[PDB]
RNA sequence: CCUUCUCAAACAUUCUGUUUGGUAGUGAGUGAUACUCUUUGGAGUUAACUUGAAAUUGCCUUAAA
């Protein structure tokens, strides 16, 4: 027997769990709704997953709109088999830059530029090819 | 030498075979032409495409020149040339003299179209030229509208006609020819003398026989294309700035004239050769050639006989030509050759590997494939996006694509190719302007 | 800065290290690389440059890319109303001189419309590399021209100011197109620690121009944006060093 | 009554939203009106009578014209009606896209396909090529006929109705 | 059933010239080379590739009734 969720995938631009909520309450209150949104950049991977309250909200919502098409996109929707169990993906957004540095002086820092230019030299020594500086 | 003035023919015949270029006749010819003017039968042997359309082909219209006004009707002369390809070809041969008059000329053909065909036969064609099988059946069907009245026969390119799978339709025209008066002759140019016993019908007295008489210095090379519709950037076998020499085998005369505008169009050196061309850009072009060093031409089985441009770089040997014969033993061409330098590469859609098998059951070891990019995008728009034959009418570009699936098509067991996948059907996946070309 | 034959001997010792036998193309290019402290701080910025250079390596670009197999051409954008003002016969009469021409000039309507649809898009654009543009659309480009393109300084378009002061004519065109051709190589100055300006092709003029090259381009970035070490490459390779400056190194402790 | 399967094919026709995007396709093809070809060629007339010719576009409507489309094959999508005064007509257009492999599409009314051709009816309208702005719509639209209409409604072609 | 930042000043009067500014993406994935970093926290940056706007779980009411 198949599961409670529905997978969802091709989820347009400005498609989220306002408009996912908002559309598929219609079918009833659903448990759950995840869009699957990106690490970084922010914005969403265009598809996510849902659940209503039992398995007949599913294969309403499904089927009366397992093809259906929206804007450029027809939004493919089918159930699961038992369990599926959504898990992850939690809200994210674009995580800004967080910069620290450089803690040290010009001691070991700039040393590091040196040593690590004189081993560069032993390097490109290595390839071989000869060069200075 | 022979030249056009002592045989003593018509003003206009010689005086249009001075419109080819020549001004005199080869030894091979000159071993023939006169010698040929008798009841005498005639075998001929000698170089591949040596030139011998002329020889065996002045007979022609002198025996008919003389009896001109006569029948008209009943079809004067029969070749039988078994190769599509070489049968278009000399027909184009037929096309030699704007100063042909008495003369028609059926182009009798595997794969054209047979209405037309005898709807242009009720008109008497004065001469033909036939492939044998379906040349049985119009003289089953339409024989009275032709066929008694005939005075010469001639099997040029014997090659594959005397072989086994020909012989019934042989025996059988011959069998049902008018041979009281008419003219044996059996040609070629290099065939065995199991020709004799099998040509010991249509041999009377007469006749005498006339003989004027893979390298492994080179590698054949080789590539695999999976997409059907496959083109190639030469530019990158032509990244040495402008500078290559270059031949590119493919079937017909009607496919390189399309490739001819078409990669015309592309901004590569255009030169191309065919049987429609006069003898005369035959000459300008190939003699243009071997005073070419950037460049490349296309040549088809016309001039896959003999031609000498030395140090071809590549040797195109794309939708494999006719036969096994020139195509695995003329390849001392760059070596053993003129000792230039270079290699043959053939394009395969995938199946027919074993054409492959069947070059590698005539035991050459062979090498290499690369990755030529069927998914180019620009090529695919680059050209069934544009239009420009088949821009001109609905009836052309096509006649390009036609040709190709017709010389194709001829090839059953000869090539590899399965009444089944490709050929003739899972190929139209080459089929339009329109892909995917189910 | 620097010493001459520091990076001559790269360049010529580099044509040695080419010397030894689309991979091609991968190889064969030759990368100036660049560093810093920090680049533009927490701004991703697209903003290009116009660098002033030797000459340009378009000219090489196109006749050895004549033949070339991805054969690189030509773009511009006009203005919304500009485009029935100016013919695409109108300035072909006009840019020969250089023996440099543009293929087509669309407007940015057209991308939002015909070239959208991703594919259809990045199969447009990807079959070029240089680009022009013009600066009052180049604000409205991030969103049209979208993430793809421009992750390539190839696609990426430089920009110009192509009208002129006011109610623009098509002299400064002519001329500016020039300008943006002959004179100048665009680069781009991303966020992070390094920045590797694309530079040329080694098949191309012997190292007489790309050392010049090395240095008018160099010293002229070394002044504003006080650069960490700097080195120079092939496409592949294990860099080589040229000018190394702890000097303004220790500015990293002027700020912290 | 019970009705043969080569019937009841109609009656199975596109829903409310596939059908509205279809016409927010089409709408934008309307062959041009009479009053058009009278505008443009009024205005070249005194042109030309005194002081460049992109291709055309609509959609191609002609019942006999449209079975021409196909059987090439050209077409691209054709939308048939479910009312035809003789019933008979367009019997063979399921099949015959079918077997042609073309995006047919059942749009219902033809008083609805007649008013987007200019006409009081066509019972056929179809589209081969069609200009690149919408060729993405075009592509994802047979696509959704596809998905929705033909998919799972093989099952019309045996079941006598009624 | 949505429609996209299509320009600025400054300088010098030249049918244009000079100069500084102004632009955060559909996503998915290929990836061999580096820079840089900071205490494992791997952060920002480095050639150039495939793609039907493809997929699976990286903690205001008159655009009504």
């Amino acid at each position: 027997e198949y599961s409670g969720i529905i997978y969802v995938s091709r989820l347009p631009h400005g498609f989220h769990e306002k408009e996912l909520s908002k559309y598929f309450a219609q079918f009833g209150d659903l448990k759950e709704v995840r869009l699957a949104r990106n690490k970084k950049t922010g914005n969403s991977r265009h598809y996510g997953f849902l659940e209503f309250v039992n398995k007949e909200d599913a294969m309403i919502a499904q089927e009366s709109m397992n093809n259906y098409l929206l804007m450029g996109h027809l939004l493919q929707v089918r159930v699961l088999p038992k369990g599926a169990k959504i898990e992850k993906l939690y809200k994210y957004k674009k995580r800004v830059l967080v910069e620290k540095g450089i803690t040290k002086p010009v001691k070991q820092l700039k040393d590091n530029m040196k040593q690590k230019h004189e081993e560069r030299i032993k390097k490109l020594a290595k390839s071989g090819i000869e060069f200075k500086w | 030498v022979e030249k056009f003035e002592e045989l003593k023919l018509s003003q206009p015949t010689l005086k249009a075979i001075e419109k080819m270029g020549f001004t005199t006749m080869t030894s091979v010819q000159a071993r023939t032409i006169p010698p040929l003017l008798a009841g005498r039968d005639v075998l001929g042997a000698a170089k591949t495409g040596s030139g011998k359309t002329l020889a065996f082909l002045i007979p022609a219209i002198e025996l008919l020149h003389s009896l001109k006004f006569k029948p008209r009707n009943g079809t004067g002369i029969i070749v039988i040339t078994p190769t599509r390809e070489l049968a278009l070809q000399i027909f184009g041969v037929a096309r030699e003299l704007m100063e042909f008059h008495s003369q028609t000329f059926g182009i009798v053909i595997g794969g054209a179209n047979r209405r037309q065909e005898a709807e242009k036969l009720m008109k008497g064609v004065n001469m033909l030229i036939a492939t044998p099988g379906r040349l049985l059946d119009h003289l089953q069907n339409t024989k009275g509208f032709v066929f008694k009245n005939l005075k010469a026969l001639i099997i040029d390119e014997a090659d594959r006609i005397l072989e086994i799978g020909f012989e019934d339709e042989m025996r059988q025209i011959i069998k049902i020819l008018p041979n009281e008066d008419r003219q044996s002759m059996l040609f070629s140019a290099t065939q065995t003398t199991k020709v004799e016993d099998l040509a010991r019908i249509s041999l009377r007295p007469g006749p005498l026989f006339i003989n004027v008489v893979t390298a492994d210095g080179l590698e054949q090379g080789y590539v695999v294309c999976d997409s059907d519709k496959r083109f190639l950037l030469l530019f990158s076998f032509l990244k040495r700035n402008q500078k290559k020499k270059i031949i590119v085998f493919l079937s017909s005369c009607n496919s390189v004239k399309y490739y001819a505008e078409l990669l015309n169009y592309i901004d590569l050196p255009v030169l191309e050769l065919h049987g429609k061309q006069k003898q005369q850009k035959r000459t300008n072009t190939f003699f243009e050639f071997c005073n070419a060093e950037r460049g490349i031409l296309i040549c088809t089985d016309v001039a896959a006989r003999g031609l000498d441009i030395p140090a071809v770089d590549w040797i195109i040997q794309f939708d494999p030509p006719d036969d096994p014969r020139d195509y695995i033993h003329r390849v001392g061409r760059t070596a053993r050759g003129t000792k230039g330098k270079g290699k043959s590469l053939m394009f395969l859609t995938p199946n027919e590997l074993g054409f492959l098998r069947y070059l590698k059951a005539s035991k050459v070891p062979l090498n290499e494939y690369e990755f030529p990019e069927n998914k180019i995008a620009n090529v695919q728009s680059q050209l069934e996006k544009l239009i420009k034959s088949n821009y001109y009418l609905h009836q052309t570009a096509k006649d390009g694509y036609r040709s190709y699936l017709q010389a194709y098509a001829s090839h059953s067991l000869k090539t590899v190719y399965q009444i089944d996948k490709l050929d003739l059907a899972k190929v139209a996946k080459s089929y339009g302007f329109p892909v995917p070309p189910k | 800065a620097i010493p001459r034959e520091r990076v001559i001997k790269a360049v010529n010792e580099l044509i040695k290290f080419t010397s030894k036998p689309e991979e091609e193309l991968k190889k064969d290019l030759q990368l100036i690389v660049v560093n810093n402290k920090s680049f533009t701080g927490t701004s991703k910025s697209f903003k290009l440059k116009l660098l002033n250079v030797k000459h340009s390596f378009y000219k090489p670009w196109k006749e050895a890319s004549a033949t070339a197999v991805k054969d690189f051409k030509v773009l511009l954008i006009l203005k919304d109303s500009d485009i029935k003002k100016v013919s695409e016969d109108d300035l072909f009469d006009q840019l020969d001189s250089e023996g440099i021409k543009v293929d087509e000039i669309i407007c940015g309507k057209d991308l939002k419309t015909v070239y959208k649809a991703y594919e259809a898009r990045n199969a447009f654009i990807s079959q070029f590399s240089l680009i022009l543009a013009d600066d009052s659309i180049v604000t409205s480009l991030p969103k049209l021209m979208g993430g793809k393109a421009y992750n390539k300084v190839e696609t990426t378009p430089i920009s110009i100011r192509t009208h002129a002061n006011k109610e623009f004519s098509l002299t400064t065109l002519t001329n500016n197109i020039k300008k943006v051709y002959m004179n100048q190589l665009p680069v781009k100055l991303p966020r992070g620690t390094t920045l590797n300006v694309h530079l040329g092709n080694l098949e191309w003029l012997r190292p007489e121009e790309f050392v010049d090259n090395v240095e008018l381009i160099s010293e002229q970035l070394i002044k504003a944006y006080q650069i960490r070490s700097i080195f120079i490459k092939t496409n592949r390779s294990p860099v080589l060093p040229l000018y190394y400056n702890q000097d303004v190194l220790d500015e990293l402790e002027a700020k912290k | 009554l019970k009705v043969p399967p080569t019937i009841a094919q109609f009656q199975y026709t596109l829903d409310r939203n596939t059908a509205a995007e279809t016409f927010k396709l089409f709408n934008k093809y309307r062959p041009e009106t009479a009053a058009e070809k009278k505008e443009r060629l009024t205005k070249e007339a005194a042109a030309v009578a005194e002081g460049a010719s992109p291709k055309p576009y609509a959609v191609k409507y002609g019942l006999n014209h449209v079975v021409a489309l196909i059987e090439n094959k050209k077409a691209k999508l054709v939308l048939i009606a479910n009312d035809v005064d003789p019933i008979e007509l367009v019997v063979f257009l399921p099949a015959l896209c079918k077997k042609m492999g073309v995006p047919y599409a059942i749009v219902k009314g033809k008083a609805r396909l007649g008013t987007l051709v200019n006409q009081k009816t066509s019972a056929v309208a179809a589209l081969t090529e069609v200009r690149a702005e919408d060729e993405a719509a075009l592509a994802k639209l047979v696509s959704t006929i596809d998905a929705n209409f033909a998919d799972k409604y093989d099952e019309v072609k045996k079941h006598w109705g009624g």
